[PDB]
């Protein structure tokens, strides 16, 4: 799992 | 007024030697890279912009710029592999460790996230940023007396990264690694936060994801009780992953197997075998199965707690995948179990939901099926009761769907077919 | 015996 920052 | 910027714009203002121009072209990227719709992500990679945002990541005298290039960086890590690797490939895997130590708190955060999709990509760039050294100032910004004294955000993020560093397999994580971080792990798993209680739990559920040698490094930890509490917990989210653990944990020796039922597990199978998320009842039967695989007095455990006729149950209605489990476990219950707890089996009605699963075009399932009806056979052998079992499995049509899969095109599909017939029918 | 996960 990556995640960005939104 | 850096909302929209061109990727010309932003070059420019980069390019400018100018510090103060330099960190708003940097925040006009990161709000570039902060929309849902298609961030230019690939356009400010081949604008060259990865090297100067890591420059950026070193300016401790201006915070502020840190702060955006670390945030622009982020979201550039968070995409495919080979965006991530620009990233790495910029040099920044040193840099935000370095910055793990800011006296800035949403700046070590942000670090923080960084390196989690980092480690998140594969188990290379996690064994890279392990090489690097990250575990200990990742591990030193939980060395508090009560995590309930961090910010919920800034600890639902390192428990996430600490997760990605635990994930993978082909290599497993270092065992080193693994060592050090379980005693965090261990006490995450007791915070009372939901997304910090779900992303141990994936962790732990990383970590028993491989040979008996790995989950006994989970299990002598003594977490097993906490899960099997988590397992009960309403929130789905912590009830997945927490599932996902106790089922690798039972893929492993007949001791750690008993360390799960001795810590209650078996109680929550009730309401995991009719749990209405689909990969729930798969997971908590394949569960079963592994169970059942055990020893007699594991078997048992099964058989006291009520869970046959729950088995019985998946067995005549689930989605299909959840049946061939279920088949798996009962093959496994009379393939290990004693002639009594066959025939308990038979008297919870196991025979007819069994049979109707002949129909079905899986060729392994079959080959399940057909292995534990020749096991309860042979325990109507000893007892001198095989005529009985085989009139109940005429009378629910089992041995017309018996006698077609003589017909059947795979080969010990119709050998065992045959033998059951030829043997019982015959 | 014991079936471990699917990679799946």
């Amino acid at each position: 799992e990556k995640r960005p920052r939104s | 007024g850096t909302v929209n910027w061109s990727v010309e714009d932003i070059v420019k203002g980069i390019n400018s030697n100018n510090l103060e121009s330099q960190l708003q072209a940097t925040q006009a990227a990161r709000k570039l890279l902060s929309r849902e719709k298609q961030p230019p992500i690939d356009n400010i990679i081949r604008a060259g912009l990865i090297p100067k945002f890591v420059s950026f990541l070193g300016k401790t005298d201006c915070s502020p710029i840190q702060f955006e290039s670390a945030w622009a960086l982020t979201n550039i890590a968070s995409g495919t592999s080979e965006q991530t690797k620009a990233v790495v490939d910029g040099g920044a895997i040193p840099a935000f460790i370095s910055l793990l130590a800011s006296p800035h708190a949403h700046i070590s955060e942000q670090a923080v996230w960084a390196l989690g999709n980092i480690a998140g990509d594969g188990s290379a760039f996690r064994d890279l940023v392990i090489k690097h050294g990250a575990i200990d100032p990742l591990l030193a910004l939980l060395a508090v007396p009560d995590l309930s004294t961090l910010a919920c955000g800034y600890l639902r993020n390192l428990t996430w990264t600490l997760s990605n560093l635990c994930r993978n397999k082909n290599p497993a994580p270092p065992l080193d690694a693994v060592e050090q971080i379980l005693p965090t792990l261990v006490r995450l798993l007791h915070h009372n936060d939901p997304e910090v209680l779900a992303d141990s739990c994936w962790a732990i559920s990383y970590l028993t994801d491989g040979p008996n040698e790995r989950i006994e490094m989970v299990v002598k930890k003594g977490v097993v009780p906490q899960l099997v509490k988590l397992l009960g917990a309403t929130e789905l989210p912590i009830v997945t992953p927490a599932l996902r653990a106790i089922g690798n944990i039972v893929t492993g020796t007949d001791e750690q197997t008993q360390k799960v039922i001795d810590a209650g597990a078996l109680a929550v199978f009730p309401s995991l075998l009719t749990n209405p998320k689909t990969n729930i009842q798969k997971e908590a039967t394949w569960t079963m199965s592994n169970i059942t695989a055990g020893r007699q007095d594991q078997i048992q455990q099964v058989v006291n707690h009520g869970l046959v006729p729950f088995l019985v149950g998946v067995l005549s209605k689930a989605d299909f995948k959840t049946q061939k489990e279920a088949a798996w476990a009962i093959t496994n219950y009379t393939s290990g179990g004693t002639v009594e707890q066959i025939v308990y089996l038979v008297h919870c009605g196991i025979i007819e939901p069994l049979m109707n699963l002949l129909s079905a075009k899986d060729t392994k399932i079959i080959q399940v099926i057909l292995d534990a009806i020749s096991n309860i056979f042979q325990a109507a052998e000893k007892l001198g009761e095989t005529e009985k079992l085989s009139i109940m499995i005429e009378e629910c049509g089992g041995l017309d769907k018996i006698e077609a899969l003589q017909r059947h095109e795979n080969e010990s599909v119709y050998k065992a077919s045959l033998n059951l017939i030829e043997k019982y029918f015959s």
